[PDB]
């Protein structure tokens, strides 16, 4: 501990995701990161999915400080050019070496094939397939694909990752497949989660009545999910992007999603009717306008919008917190809570303290009075004993707390009216009474 | 009601103790011993036209203690002397203490801020001594269980 | 449902027999003292 | 209220007198338990929507 | 000794870094220094242009100026209720066990060394966070509290005090960070920090 | 015991939240959880960075305060 120098310089010139990826770079069920820098020193093959939704994630305006990352046992991968292009290139990483080659689409595959053998890969129709010699490929450059495989299905996965860690929010996955984006969502939804994938898939844009997708698959069993069709969604897994801009935002303001900036995604190049009918089927698109991008309306699958179910679960989580700290902190003492009109109407001032105050400080919830010619300020409503049934004395739990509040509207759409004159406008009418 | 009884000991008095300079107190009058009081109140608030607040920390915080002497206590000479000792040679601090038998407590600096009014008449007068303490921040020390 | 439990005195049975309970707080011997009022860390 | 009741010597057994027992001194009293549950029903409107007006 | 013999122990000043005329700077290298560190053997170096002495640490590790602060405390407690007590018991009058009388050394002691050490800043004040004030404290027994050993021999013990100390500064660390070509715009997050 | 030796009666106060040093938080799952709250095996979770003791119950299901 011994410090030569009294003085020395060095003159050096929030909620957090998850993601679900499939890889074998090490044997937890789940690891935090603070960078990709920490991501390449476990192995992390350069343009790897995971990597790719890392560095999408820190680079937003709202972008957490720790990403989480899943296992599913890797199975193997592949590398498919049905794409064409005319340089070539592919990282590949063995195990603690990084490396990378170059290079009609089946000729480049055989190609890449013999350059890999120059690990396991064999070409096969225009892809290739990669297993590891008991490693990981990316993105090098190309039009071409890295889809990888596992024999591990998500929705048994899942349980194991959340019991191993719950401190996470959001739930991005990797397998796209229909069945996997299902029981993500059903997942989620049940253990408070939100869930959130991007999209490659074109029946998006068909007609207002062709059924054909998964975004009308979940909005016909009213799930919720950030459901949002983009070009480069197996190729960047944009879903790091909609977290970064998304993820640091404070429920409490009430701000709203629609027309925030997004880096790495790119502008949707349908056209008015294809707007229109994704639209219809509620799958979020990213519009470039007057020299820049947007997000538009960030509806959910079952319609709702998704800054008010942030502004609820913010809410619901928030009032549990603060009234178990009170009660185990009043019961620390001895002296624990009792279930008399005595000691009950404390609620009141235990939940206005916490969740109300600063959202009402914040703007998120709303105050004053209306015209219906009621109040908007919140209200809070406690029984007395003599209402607590005998069942519930027997079990010591009390119900029937009614909460109500009131929530603000971020603008989206704006219309104007404008008229012009040409010639002398005529006389206004004279009649300066005081209107009726 | 048994069950709200406030003070399971009954309050004598007699065990609220005075030390001025390290000397007990003693003589006191016939109703009231001590008044403790502040001058300035803990904090100020700005309130702006719009409804804007914000508050300020208070940094005088003197205060004032009356002493009720029977005019006919010895204590009123040791007082008395104090004054011109002060006056002459510019030593005005001395120690001040308080004990809380069942109450708050106090202990800091104080002087001698004003003297009495000598009165003279068919009984035993009475003297209030003004004793300025430097700062009168009250203690529970004397009070068990304050967590 | 209520707890019943019963409670009884006996004669000469004493509610902690003959327990020694706690030990008590020792007088310090007599010893001399060199300082009249001695402070030590 | 806790309520405490004691027997009189005419209602005492004459063996109960010969043994030097007393029997049948009760007492009652009620327990007052704490909480250990509690559940809320928070709702989250856009806005807000009889008049009888007589004492019930 | 004649950087230290006139030193006030109450400001709780370091030893650290002072200049001691008469001695010369040490020539051994990094290596020994670290050893001599090692050792406890304080040693005097000479940087930008001067000498200065070095941490001041004791044979058994403890900084000089808590021991010397320490021995100060105590010399002046001792001296200032020995005071109080021989003056109180000349005029007859002399001190008793009893409630009455004992809670008087509350004022003795906060008098002569405490209320000297805090205005000169030795001693430690306020309010932390551990969430606990660090003002002194005095306890004193009552006579319920004293034993019959003890009553006969006509002295009371455990009288117990406590303070905090304060520290001076010896080493600082700095992390500059230089740019030469244009930095990049900053996060536009302007929310209110969670 | 630690946590219920001291604490007299007369408070009609119970175990349901109070903190045990030494314990380790249970790491089962809510259905374990609800398995073993019918068999009365007490579980100390660990709940928002702390431990605290569940609901206290006896074997014939009466709580433990009002023995």
């Amino acid at each position: 501990e011994y410090q030569d120098k009294v003085v020395d310089v060095e003159v050096s010139l929030f909620e957090t995701p998850m993601f679900l990826a499939m890889h074998g770079n090490f044997p937890e069920r789940i690891r935090f990161y603070v960078s990709t820098a920490g991501m390449v020193a476990d192995g992390f093959a350069v343009g790897s999915p995971a990597y790719q939704f890392a560095t999408n994630a820190f680079a937003g305006n709202f972008a957490p400080q720790r990403v989480a990352i899943g296992r599913m046992s890797i199975d193997s991968s592949k590398v498919d050019f049905t794409g064409t292009t005319e340089q070539v290139v592919v990282n590949i990483t063995l195990n603690k070496v990084v490396k990378a080659v170059k290079i009609t689409p089946a000729q480049i595959a055989t190609a890449l094939a013999d350059a890999v053998t120059a690990a396991t890969a064999v070409a096969t129709g225009t892809y290739v397939t990669v297993t590891a010699v008991s490693v990981s490929v990316g993105k090098g450059a190309g039009v071409y694909k890295i889809v990888n495989e596992s024999s591990e299905t998500v929705a048994t996965v899942l349980p194991s990752v959340i019991a191993e860690n719950h401190n996470w929010y959001f739930l991005a996955t990797e397998a796209r497949s229909d069945a996997d984006i299902v029981a993500a969502a059903e997942f989620a939804k049940a253990n408070y989660k939100l869930h959130i994938y991007n999209s490659t898939d074109v029946d998006a844009y068909a007609p207002e009545n062709s059924a054909a997708s998964v975004f009308d698959t979940l909005k016909s069993l009213s799930y919720d999910s950030l459901g949002t069709s983009d070009a480069g969604a197996d190729v960047d897994f944009t879903e790091g992007s909609v977290i970064g801009a998304m993820a640091a935002n404070d429920p409490s303001y009430g701000d709203s999603l629609h027309l925030k900036t997004m880096p790495g995604m790119v502008p949707f190049a349908g056209s008015d009717t294809q707007r229109s009918n994704a639209w219809s089927r509620n799958a979020n698109i990213y519009r470039g306008l007057y020299g820049g991008g947007s997000y538009i309306e960030g509806k959910t699958s079952s319609g709702q919008y998704v800054d008010v179910i942030r502004f609820s679960h913010w809410v619901k989580f928030r009032m549990e917190e603060s009234v178990f700290a009170y009660m185990k902190r009043r019961s620390d003492m001895g002296l624990s809570m009792k279930m008399s009109d005595e000691d009950l109407p404390v609620l009141k001032s235990v939940l206005m303290n916490n969740p109300i105050n600063i959202g009402i400080r914040n703007g998120g919830i709303l105050t004053g009075y209306d015209t219906n010619k009621v109040s908007y300020d919140p209200t809070i409503i406690i029984p007395k004993r003599a209402n607590i049934p005998t069942n519930d004395l027997a079990a010591r739990i009390l119900r029937d707390v009614k909460v109500e509040l009131v929530y603000n509207n971020s603008l989206h759409y704006v219309k104007i009216r404008a008229s012009v004159v040409l010639d002398r406008p005529a006389g206004q009418s004279t009649n300066a009474q005081t209107p009726m | 009601n048994q069950s709200k009884i406030l003070t399971l000991q009954a309050y004598d008095p007699a065990k609220v103790l005075v030390f001025i300079g390290g000397q007990r107190v003693s003589g006191f009058a016939a109703d009231t011993k001590i008044v403790i009081t502040r001058n300035n109140d803990n904090i100020s608030v700005h309130a702006g036209v719009d409804g804007e607040i914000s508050n300020a920390l208070s940094r005088d915080n003197t205060g004032v203690m009356t002493l009720s002497l029977q005019n006919t206590a010895k204590w009123n000479g040791y007082l008395a002397q104090w004054q011109r000792q002060a006056n002459v040679t510019g030593l005005i601090y001395l120690p001040v203490q308080v004990e809380g038998s069942q109450g708050l407590s106090l202990n800091t600096i104080g002087w001698i801020q004003k003297q009495p009014d000598l009165s003279y008449g068919t009984e035993v007068g009475q003297m209030d001594w003004e004793i300025g303490v430097l700062d009168a921040w009250l203690s529970p020390d004397q009070i068990q269980g304050i967590a | 449902p209520p707890i019943g439990i019963g409670a009884d005195y006996d004669k000469g049975v004493k509610p902690g027999g003959d327990d020694p309970g706690l030990p008590p707080k020792p007088n310090p011997p007599i010893v001399y003292h060199d300082a009249i009022a001695q402070v030590c860390m």
